[PDB]
RNA sequence: GGUGAAAUUCUUGGAUUUAUUGAAGACUAACUACUGCGAAAGCAUUUGCCAAGGACGUUUUC
RNA sequence: AUAGUCUCGUCAACGCUCGAGAGGCAGAGUCUCAAGGAGCCUCCGGGGGCUGUUGCCAUGAUAUAUAUGGAUGAGACAGAAGUGGCCCCGUUGACGAGACUUAGAUUAAGUAGG
């Protein structure tokens, strides 16, 4: 019963974000249509996924959906034979859901944020200790978050430990392990290997 | 992935655990590989943005089951299963602790009271 | 099968519905139906499908209503507006029955697809000038068979499937579906010897020797059905020469195959087995004719003078 | 022991010790096969096949031991799959 | 609906509004029944048919 | 009543047996078990509530 | 060699209802809509009639919304999901691919050998 219970509840949960995705993507496409109407040029997909990030960072309503029209009205978002002519309306289609799919890849950057609002709007409906995180400071270590993604976690554990990286311990021993790792041929030899 | 971090920062600010965190963000981006983003690479990646975590993730959930036997034993006085599991797990988050106190990720001065 | 189709699916998903509920290699249908329009619909099965180009163009028969907008003064003068209407699409038309007070009336037409009769409709509301619009449509006649013509519906045919499928009578089934002679009644006769029906099915012109009967009427370049003395369609043709050349002459081509119907090998090959072909054959084998089997040197002029290729 | 079982039966007449049986499945039964619980426990054998051919019955002679009031409605009964005949094979040829 | 008709003498369907004729035969209903490819009802059909001979080819 | 045979006790005021009512404490007959669970102690009536586990897989700021 | 027939995939032209969607059909789940209510009168607590060409629900469809329909149904979830459940115009000509023949239609009592 439990388990029939929380596959419910799962079902559910699933349905309602479904739900919110569906209507945040088709008023978000029709915003996008009218603006296009309006400005009568393209819009570049890059200026789309930023007027998307500044709605979701907006927390968009109907009444904010039309501050968002208003924003578009702005300066800077507005500055930002007859088989031929229905390949050519094909082909524009093909753009339209290009541009849809792009609303798609924005909404899947902000899917955390969809789901954070979805639980808000569930916890809203229902009506009803902790982990801290100490400041330490930041070492970049001459790797950014993209080619640390790009290499595997058991080389990432060899080049430099977690003990060895411990924030409470004595600044002496990090900066001696920082000027040791920072070696410019060892950099240069991990990345052409 | 800026904003990959900056979202992993924000979910540390609501006092996350890391591998709820790295599950969360695995879930959001749809990593088929788990071997891309670990729980080592999101330490890292908080150690590069200057966040370290208070307290240690298995202590924390140590100490989440010792409250959580705490109310039960407050709830019902009368059982003494959970009294005597209480005291084992009390015994092995104190030898946690001592090790931690000696790896010197968690500070010394803090100590566990029942 | 003639079969009455719903008012809910259109044309194409009930013959696709057909041949899920038959098990069919393939189906079609010559007239198409709009989902709202229900009636008659002509349902070819596997090699009755050949006969759906053929069935092309074929005339239909509707029966539909119009809704008047507003009351007539004048009741006649729709007829009358009707007869305005029919003739040069709608060919021939009749006002079957009016109702003023319920602003409706049901009328028989003679046209060619179900969009023209809306647009009858509403020709009908602007000419009477009160409105109009159409309530309902059913066609009457799809081609050669009619309503009349033992129509069946979808679950006629669910039903004799089921029959066949548990109980193994085969009399509903055979009762539902009709032969697809049905759709060469009107078509002009020429019956064909046993022995030339596999040659004709292989694409052989018929000939001479092949012919036992021929349909009095018959013209130059018409359409006509080869059939055999069971009555069964070997395929449908185009006529070479007329009823008094077919008389007169003794030696000439009379049809070339338009479509085959038959299956191929359901007649065994009985062609080469002569006296013209095998002294034709003899002489190939000799060599008083070449291989391809053209007039050579050492032909002899007798041959020559009696035989003339019509190829 | 069978090494697959297929749901052969379902329960409904326990008439004369014996198990009368709807016919779940789309095949034929061998005469006198094992039938078992999903357990692959052996409870009977095949007596009789009846029924016509879009509702077919089948009924299972009882084991020693077995008794046919014990069971209840809805209950199965399974068959290994090597004891199976195709319906077409009874049908006459054409 | 409103589309309604009667056999006539000679086997043929007539076409009228009213739902009782002149001589007081009650009209059919032209239209025929909806259809769906996952009616799971032919043998209750075919069965009650079958009692009172009403199955074409019986 | 019980014993190998006994014996102590209860009473024609009713011992004992049978039937009913009320109260008290205890237990869950067969299935049932040195192959289940638990660190041991020990553990099978129904119904809920609470907390925690065993074996397996994915692994771990290990 | 030539020619024909059958089963197919592409191009061009010509007509039509102008042809792949936020589409339709079929199916599953939930919800809403049926004068099942209320008030008047009556005839013998019950029955009949009226308010009631009313109210409830759906539809602007070449469209009278004072309208047209309502279980032999309609609408919302659903611009969703699903399609590995189905459907989405015909004619002519050319090209290409896999094939079968290249056919003059015999026999008024048989076939194969010595």
């Amino acid at each position: 019963e439990k388990r029939k219970i929380k596959e419910q509840i799962k079902a559910e949960k699933e349905t309602a974000l479904q739900k919110k995705k569906t209507k945040k993507l088709n008023k978000l496409t029709d915003i996008l249509e009218q603006l296009t109407k309006e400005y009568g040029a393209e819009i570049n997909a890059d200026m789309v996924k930023k007027i998307t990030d500044t709605l979701l960072k907006n927390d968009f309503k109907e009444e904010e959906w039309d501050n968002v029209v208003a924003e578009l009205f702005n300066e800077e978002f507005y500055q930002q034979r007859k088989k031929s002519k229905k390949e050519e309306k094909l082909q524009k289609k093909k753009e339209k859901r290009k541009v849809n799919e792009l609303v798609e890849n924005a909404l899947e950057q902000n899917k955390l944020a969809l789901i954070e609002e979805v639980e808000k709007e569930e916890e809203e409906r229902k009506s009803r200790l902790k982990f801290r995180y100490r400041e330490v400071s930041p070492e970049s270590f001459g790797l950014t978050a993209r080619e640390i993604f790009a290499a595997d976690d058991t080389d990432l554990n060899e080049f430099i430990g977690l003990k060895k990286f411990a924030p409470y311990r004595s600044k002496e021993l990090r900066a001696k392990d920082k000027r040791k790792v920072m070696k410019a041929r060892r950099l240069r030899e991990w990345r052409k290997k | 992935s800026e904003s990959v971090i900056e979202q992993i920062v924000k979910y540390a600010r609501k006092g996350l655990t890391p591998s709820q965190i790295g599950v969360l963000l695995r879930d959001a981006h749809g990593v088929t590989q788990a071997r891309v983003i670990t729980g080592n690479k999101i330490m890292r990646i908080l150690k590069s943005n200057g966040l370290a975590p208070e307290i240690p993730e298995d202590l924390y959930y140590l100490i989440k089951k010792a409250v959580s036997v705490r109310k039960h034993l407050e709830r019902n006085r009368k059982d003494k299963d959970a009294k005597f599991r209480l005291i084992l797990i009390e015994s092995r988050i104190h030898r946690l602790a001592r090790y931690y106190r000696t790896v010197a990720v968690l500070p010394p001065n803090w100590k566990y009271e029942s | 099968i003639n079969l009455d189709k719903p008012s809910n699916p259109s044309s194409h998903e009930v013959v696709a519905w057909i041949k899920r509920i038959l098990r069919c290699e393939k189906t079609g249908h010559s007239g198409t139906l709009d989902p709202k329009v229900t009636g008659c619909l002509i349902v070819c099965i596997d090699r009755a499908t050949r006969l759906v180009k053929s069935q092309q163009g074929a005339g239909k028969e509707y029966v539909c209503i119009v809704r008047l907008h507003d009351a007539l003064k004048d009741e006649k003068d729709l007829g009358r507006s009707l007869e305005n209407l029919t003739g040069a699409t709608i060919y021939e038309s009749n006002l079957i029955e009016f109702d003023n007070k319920r602003n409706l009336g049901v009328f028989w037409a003679s046209c060619e697809a179900g969009t023209y009769m809306r647009t009858l409709c509403v020709h009908l509301g602007m000419l009477l000038g009160v409105g109009g619009h159409m309530q309902e449509l059913r066609r009457v006649r799809s081609g050669a068979l009619s309503e009349n013509d033992n129509m069946v519906t979808l679950h006629d045919v669910m039903d004799a499937q089921w029959v066949y499928d548990n109980t193994r009578d085969e009399s509903y089934l055979r009762s539902i579906i009709q032969p697809l002679e049905t759709l060469l009644v009107g078509y002009k006769r020429i019956v064909v010897k046993d022995s030339a029906v596999n040659a004709v099915c292989y694409g052989a012109k018929l000939m001479i020797p092949g012919l036992l009967r021929y349909e009095e009427g018959i013209e130059l370049y018409d359409e006509i059905v080869l059939i055999t003395t069971k009555g069964e369609a070997i395929a449908v043709a185009i006529a070479q020469m007329s009823t008094v050349d077919l008389a007169s002459c003794d030696h000439g081509v009379v049809a070339s195959v338009k479509r085959c119907i038959m299956e191929r090998d359901l007649y065994p090959r009985r062609w080469g087995l002569g006296p013209v072909a095998q002294k034709k054959k003899q002489m190939k084998a000799d060599g008083k004719l070449d291989k391809y089997g053209r007039v050579n040197e050492n032909t002899p002029e007798q041959w020559k003078k009696e035989y003339v290729p019509l190829d | 022991p069978p090494d697959t079982v297929l749901e052969m039966g379902a329960f409904l007449h326990p008439c004369e010790g014996d198990i009368v049986c709807r016919s779940i499945n789309t095949k034929i039964p061998y005469f006198n096969a094992p039938i078992y619980l999903e357990n692959k426990t052996q409870v009977g054998k095949v007596d009789e096949i009846l029924g016509p051919l879009n509702e077919v019955f089948f009924t299972i002679k009882c084991g020693d031991g077995v008794q046919a009031t014990s069971f209840k409605e809805g209950d199965k009964f399974y068959i290994a799959a090597d004891k199976l005949l195709p319906i077409e094979r009874f049908l006459p040829k054409p | 609906m409103h589309l309604m008709y009667t056999l006539g003498p000679d086997g043929k369907r007539i076409y009228t509004l009213k739902k009782v004729t002149e001589s007081g035969e009650i009209t059919k209903s032209a239209h025929p029944a909806r259809f769906s490819p996952d009616d799971k009802y032919s043998r209750q059909r075919v069965t009650l048919k079958k009692r009172f001979g009403l199955v074409p080819g019986q």
